[PDB]
RNA sequence: AACGACUCUCGGCAACGGAUAUCUCGGCUCUCGCAUCGAUGAAGAACGUAGCGAAAUGCGAUACUUGGUGUGAAUUGCAG
RNA sequence: UUCACCAAGUGUUGGAUUGUUCACCCACCAAUAGGGAACGUGAGCUGGGUUUAGACCGUCGUGAGACAGGUUAGUUUUACC
RNA sequence: UGUCUACUAUCCAGCGAAACCACAGCCAAGGGAACGGGCUUGGCAGAAUCAGCGGGGAAAGAAGACCCUGUUGAGCUUGAC
RNA sequence: CCAACUCAGAACUGGUACGGACAAGGGGAAUCCGACUGUUUAAUUAAAACAAAGCAUUGCGAUGGUCCCAACGGAUGUUU
RNA sequence: GUCUCCAAGGUGAACAGCCUCUGGUCGAUGGAACAAUGUAGGCAAGGGAAGUCGGCAAAAUGGAUCCGUAACUUCGGGAAA
RNA sequence: GAUGAGUAGGAGGGCGCGGCGGUCGCUGCAAAACCUUGGGCGCGAGCCUGGGCGGAGCGGCCGUCGGUGCAGAUCUUGGUGGUAGUAGCAAAUAUUCAAAUGAGAACUUUGAAGGCCGAAGAGGGGAAAGGUUCCAUGUGAACGGCACUUGCACAUGGGUUAGUCGAUCCUAAGGGUCGGGGGAACCCCGACAGAUAGCGCGUCGCGCGUACUCCGAAAGGGAAUCGGGUUAAAAUUCCU
RNA sequence: GCAAAUCGUUCGUCUGACUUGGGUAUAGGGGCGAAAGACUAAUCGAACCGUCUAGUAGCUGGUUCCCUCCGAAGUUUCCC
RNA sequence: CCCGUCUUGAAACACGGACCAAGGAGUCUGACAUGUGUGCGAGUCAACGGGCGAGUAAACCCGUAAGGCGUAAGGAAGCUG
RNA sequence: ACUGGCGAGAGACCGAUAGCGAACAAGUACCGCGAGGGAAAGAUGAAAAGGACUUUGAAAAGAGAGUCAAAGAGUGCUUGA
């Protein structure tokens, strides 16, 4: 009965979605996410997982904002001033 | 576009081909090795008897495990032979395709006899298939290639 | 299940627009390579794991 | 012990398959320059957004973009 | 009845106890001779024994455990070449 | 031992795998890594094919678990360090 | 005046058939082991193995017995 | 393999088995033959465990009513003896 | 003039592959690669050449360099055979006739007949889980291990309406925590080392005040909806 | 193989140490165990995942072009 | 007689090998040693760095009491040489 | 000092089983409850000029014709072992 009985019963779910990296591995009963560690201020990172550290950094999402600095520092983060209007 | 073996006189010969038919390669091959050198008229009422039951094409190369059968002794001794309806309808199509190209061309479809047919395997079609203890093996099929020639029977 | 949360709801809404076929004119287009979706899902192959 | 079938064998052609050759907006390695994330809400995650789009790329209800400036006549798969 | 010769053509059995081979007894029979064939023969069977893992006894060992000692329960796979 | 029913097998239409495969596949004796399909000497030996069959292929399944070796382990024990 | 279905008996009758299908204990005389019901090696062992009530021994009067813990503390303990 | 609600008539002690109404359904690839071997279900003269490690398997018993019921016993049972 | 065996092993002289520094050339009047029952050279590794295919690069020589030579490793990845049209399609009792539709019907639909599930169902719902599989229309291929005109497949469009049904609220086993106590820190204990939360009544004042206003049940507790009708697909939600 | 444990018949129990859903607690030399070294996601006499790691191996297997020349040893001593 | 392989001994009833393509294994680095080629020679070495320079990761130049190795050994050492 | 970030130059390096796992909607598809695991997949032609039309077929498609230097380049299409 341990095999393909056993899989019959798996109408429980140990893991859901996490608020905060979305992977369904948010252990329920633990209230932790395996993937993360939300609710832990800090993110769950390993050094012997190069890989792992690969697939989530910096860089493997949308940079909303961190994409406009190199820009900004060229100018010299120059604000509140536009450029002449044309002649 | 290019057939293995090219007619004699390509202006008394019409030609017509099929290209991944999805029927056994196995037993078509048989059909079309009965039907070689033979008229087109001769040729039709044979394939149409296969599909009534009241001829048998003999099975000469892929014939392990085939049964016996006395409507193929005539062509066969030994008796083995088998009624591939589905590769008689295919080639029975092809057939009647060269005989149309035959009357565009204005060739005497009376004197018409098949002077070149072969069978070629096409690329294998795969499914698959459960086996015990969670295995999983290949379920494929075999579709060929068929190229046929007819060619005037010169006096 | 019928009992369903806002959140799981609205993400099986995404899935279901994300699977269709893609508009014909893309595969017109100069320098096109994309040939089909290859992301397409079948609700009985392969699961949505959540 | 002909003929023909079968098997094997040699050649022509046709199949099967994707090797080889020639390529390359990619990789790898060395060197150089620069020092710039975040509670003024970052990285990451989610959802939405086009006249016709699913993805990728972009963007945020001002949503494949607004404005200024430069350039100076296109965009383009189709339509308008 | 015994000894010996040609001789392997034909035959050489039914049972109690034992997993047995071996043995022993009962009974029949003309006779109940002895052997080989990978100690013939498990993709022919059977699995009683032996020879995994459970368990008990005796003896041995401080102990874990041991015993050509006894005991009981223990999956016998595939041919289409 | 006989016989009866059903479903298979069997024949057909359609569909259609896998294990396995050095090359291969008739025997006797001989010698040989001491038990050959191949070598030596003989018996012999005639296309293609069907249904069955378990003698052999020291058949398949798995880098023997038994035993031994290694200056390999691991579980457990104690009067070992 | 209106009642439901349990029991008992008699006559007659069929090719002795009649719980007619379905359903549904074989029985007896003993030995070994375990008292019994219960439990056990999911996928080779269901047992004589485990548990069991009963019996007996041991520690402890809280500044305590047994035990957990890196530390702080905690389980038995809403206890005696 | 996977929790739970509703539950007709007849036979009968009975949501036993067997048949039926409401509702559902003929979905399991089909055709032709009726060899061996097999799987499942049966039957059998006379004998009745001689089979086999062993009664394995199968057969036999079976409901209800009346009568009747031993050893042994912890007096409750045994007993549907 | 003599002489010639060789595993393990050593060494010499050569062949071949790809670059680099040089040098000498070839090529759309056809380079590389590949194919050949063409021919020739070398003991040999190999080399030269005819013909074909192909359509843009390539070679010789000297020196120098290297991820430089395969039959094996139960070698790696990919491809392909024999086996073989073979093993095999066999549980759940069962189908038959006529007609319609269609290129095509043992398998679609209608009607008739014969059977089965037999209310602890093969019937009618729901919780989990799935996520559009729901409904309509259409359909080339693929898929539904035979077939299909068929569809839980594919394509286009449509579809889920609540003060009363639930979640929501309450607390359970328990979970997460302040302060405090530990801890290099990640973390550990968890209202236990503490100026609680605030509430009530007047109109800002009085009174009260025991350290969590937290999470934890779509089967526990719990404010309130019933008929009748309505869609291709929704309803105790839409209409009355 | 319908099936990496199923199918048929036959069997144990069936008001209780009964069966079962959901919630919740215990996590790897740890848990849990009416005790079989059982069970802890087809993994248990120490799970699974990544890393240390291309772990070490006196042992098994393999080890890629041509000719030419020379051409062995299984013996000595010492060594867990 | 079938190749490859371990072996005193393989055609072996020893193991790997169904077939084809491509990939596929003594390398790089540090230290030392013998041999050989080259330069210079009681010396030798442009090595850290500097000066420059093919507008330049090369090449060219620089050792002024630098440093390495060598030029002197023996001794535990004090020392002597 | 600098295998991250941003920008830049270079090479006796690899040339689609190579080189980063990833030359391409690659950390993507897919697998796992989870920690994690993790592919395959580049080339028509100078230009789509991407094959009008006739005829056969239910359709796929074939035959003839057409474009092109070439369909012996016909939408996974250079060469094609
Ligand atoms: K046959
Ligand atoms: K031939
Ligand atoms: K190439
Ligand atoms: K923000
Ligand atoms: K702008
Ligand atoms: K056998
Ligand atoms: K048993
Ligand atoms: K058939
Ligand atoms: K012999
Ligand atoms: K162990
Ligand atoms: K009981
Ligand atoms: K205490
Ligand atoms: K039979
Ligand atoms: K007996
Ligand atoms: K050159
Ligand atoms: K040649
Ligand atoms: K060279
Ligand atoms: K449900
Ligand atoms: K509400
Ligand atoms: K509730
Ligand atoms: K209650
Ligand atoms: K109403
Ligand atoms: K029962
Ligand atoms: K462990
Ligand atoms: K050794
Ligand atoms: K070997
Ligand atoms: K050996
Ligand atoms: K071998
Ligand atoms: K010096
Ligand atoms: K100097
Ligand atoms: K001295
Ligand atoms: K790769
Ligand atoms: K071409
Ligand atoms: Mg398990
Ligand atoms: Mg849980
Ligand atoms: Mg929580
Ligand atoms: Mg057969
Ligand atoms: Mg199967
Ligand atoms: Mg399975
Ligand atoms: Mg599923
Ligand atoms: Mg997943
Ligand atoms: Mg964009
Ligand atoms: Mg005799
Ligand atoms: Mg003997
Ligand atoms: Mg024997
Ligand atoms: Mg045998
Ligand atoms: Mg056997
Ligand atoms: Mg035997
Ligand atoms: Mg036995
Ligand atoms: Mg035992
Ligand atoms: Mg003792
Ligand atoms: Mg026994
Ligand atoms: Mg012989
Ligand atoms: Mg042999
Ligand atoms: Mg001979
Ligand atoms: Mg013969
Ligand atoms: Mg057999
Ligand atoms: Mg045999
Ligand atoms: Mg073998
Ligand atoms: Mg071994
Ligand atoms: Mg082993
Ligand atoms: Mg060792
Ligand atoms: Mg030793
Ligand atoms: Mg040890
Ligand atoms: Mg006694
Ligand atoms: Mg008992
Ligand atoms: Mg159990
Ligand atoms: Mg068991
Ligand atoms: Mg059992
Ligand atoms: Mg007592
Ligand atoms: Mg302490
Ligand atoms: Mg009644
Ligand atoms: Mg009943
Ligand atoms: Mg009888
Ligand atoms: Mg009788
Ligand atoms: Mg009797
Ligand atoms: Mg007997
Ligand atoms: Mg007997
Ligand atoms: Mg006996
Ligand atoms: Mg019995
Ligand atoms: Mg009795
Ligand atoms: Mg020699
Ligand atoms: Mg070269
Ligand atoms: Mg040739
Ligand atoms: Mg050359
Ligand atoms: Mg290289
Ligand atoms: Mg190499
Ligand atoms: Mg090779
Ligand atoms: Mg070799
Ligand atoms: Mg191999
Ligand atoms: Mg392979
Ligand atoms: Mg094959
Ligand atoms: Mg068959
Ligand atoms: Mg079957
Ligand atoms: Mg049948
Ligand atoms: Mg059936
Ligand atoms: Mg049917
Ligand atoms: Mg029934
Ligand atoms: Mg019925
Ligand atoms: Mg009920
Ligand atoms: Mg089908
Ligand atoms: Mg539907
Ligand atoms: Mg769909
Ligand atoms: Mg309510
Ligand atoms: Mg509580
Ligand atoms: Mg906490
Ligand atoms: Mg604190
Ligand atoms: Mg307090
Ligand atoms: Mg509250
Ligand atoms: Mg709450
Ligand atoms: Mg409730
Ligand atoms: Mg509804
Ligand atoms: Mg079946
Ligand atoms: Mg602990
Ligand atoms: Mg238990
Ligand atoms: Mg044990
Ligand atoms: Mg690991
Ligand atoms: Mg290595
Ligand atoms: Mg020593
Ligand atoms: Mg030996
Ligand atoms: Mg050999
Ligand atoms: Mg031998
Ligand atoms: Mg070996
Ligand atoms: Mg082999
Ligand atoms: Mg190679
Ligand atoms: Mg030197
Ligand atoms: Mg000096
Ligand atoms: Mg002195
Ligand atoms: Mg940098
Ligand atoms: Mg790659
Ligand atoms: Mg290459
Ligand atoms: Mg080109
Ligand atoms: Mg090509
Ligand atoms: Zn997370």
């Amino acid at each position: 009965g341990k095999g393909t009985g056993s899989f019959g019963k798996r109408r429980n779910k140990t893991h859901t979605l996490c608020v905060r990296c979305g992977r369904r591995s948010f252990h329920l009963q633990k209230s932790r996410c395996s993937a993360c560690a939300y609710p832990a201020a800090r993110l769950r990172s390993y050094n012997w997982s190069v890989k792992a550290i690969r697939r989530k950094t910096t860089g493997t999402g949308r940079m909303r904002y961190l994409r406009n600095v190199p820009r900004r520092f060229k100018t010299n983060f120059r604000e509140g001033t536009e450029a002449a209007p044309r002649k | 576009v290019k057939y293995s073996r090219e007619p004699d006189n390509p202006t008394k010969s019409c030609k017509s081909r099929g290209s991944s038919l999805r029927v056994h390669f196995k037993n078509t091959r048989e059909t079309a090795h009965a039907l070689r050198k033979m008229p087109l008229d001769k040729a039709k009422s044979y394939l149409e008897d296969v599909l009534a039951h009241k001829q048998a094409i003999p099975f000469t190369r892929f014939c392990r495990g085939v049964g016996r059968t006395a409507q193929a002794k005539n062509r066969h001794s030994n008796g083995q032979g088998r009624w591939p309806v589905k590769s008689a309808g295919f080639i029975l199509d092809l057939l009647k395709n060269a005989e149309s190209n035959a009357e565009v061309k204005g060739l005497d479809v009376d004197s018409l006899y098949i002077s070149h047919i072969q069978v070629n395997e096409a690329q294998k079609q795969r499914r698959r298939t459960y086996r015990a203890h969670g295995r999983i093996n290949p379920y494929m099929s075999h579709p060929c290639h068929i190229e046929l020639i007819l060619s005037e029977k010169e006096e | 299940p019928s009992h369903k949360s806002f959140m799981i709801k609205k993400k099986l809404a995404k899935k279901q627009r994300q699977n269709r076929p893609i508009p014909y004119w893309i595969r017109m287009r100069t320098d096109n390579t994309i040939r089909y979706n290859a992301k397409r899902r079948h609700w009985r192959r392969t699961k949505l794991g959540f």
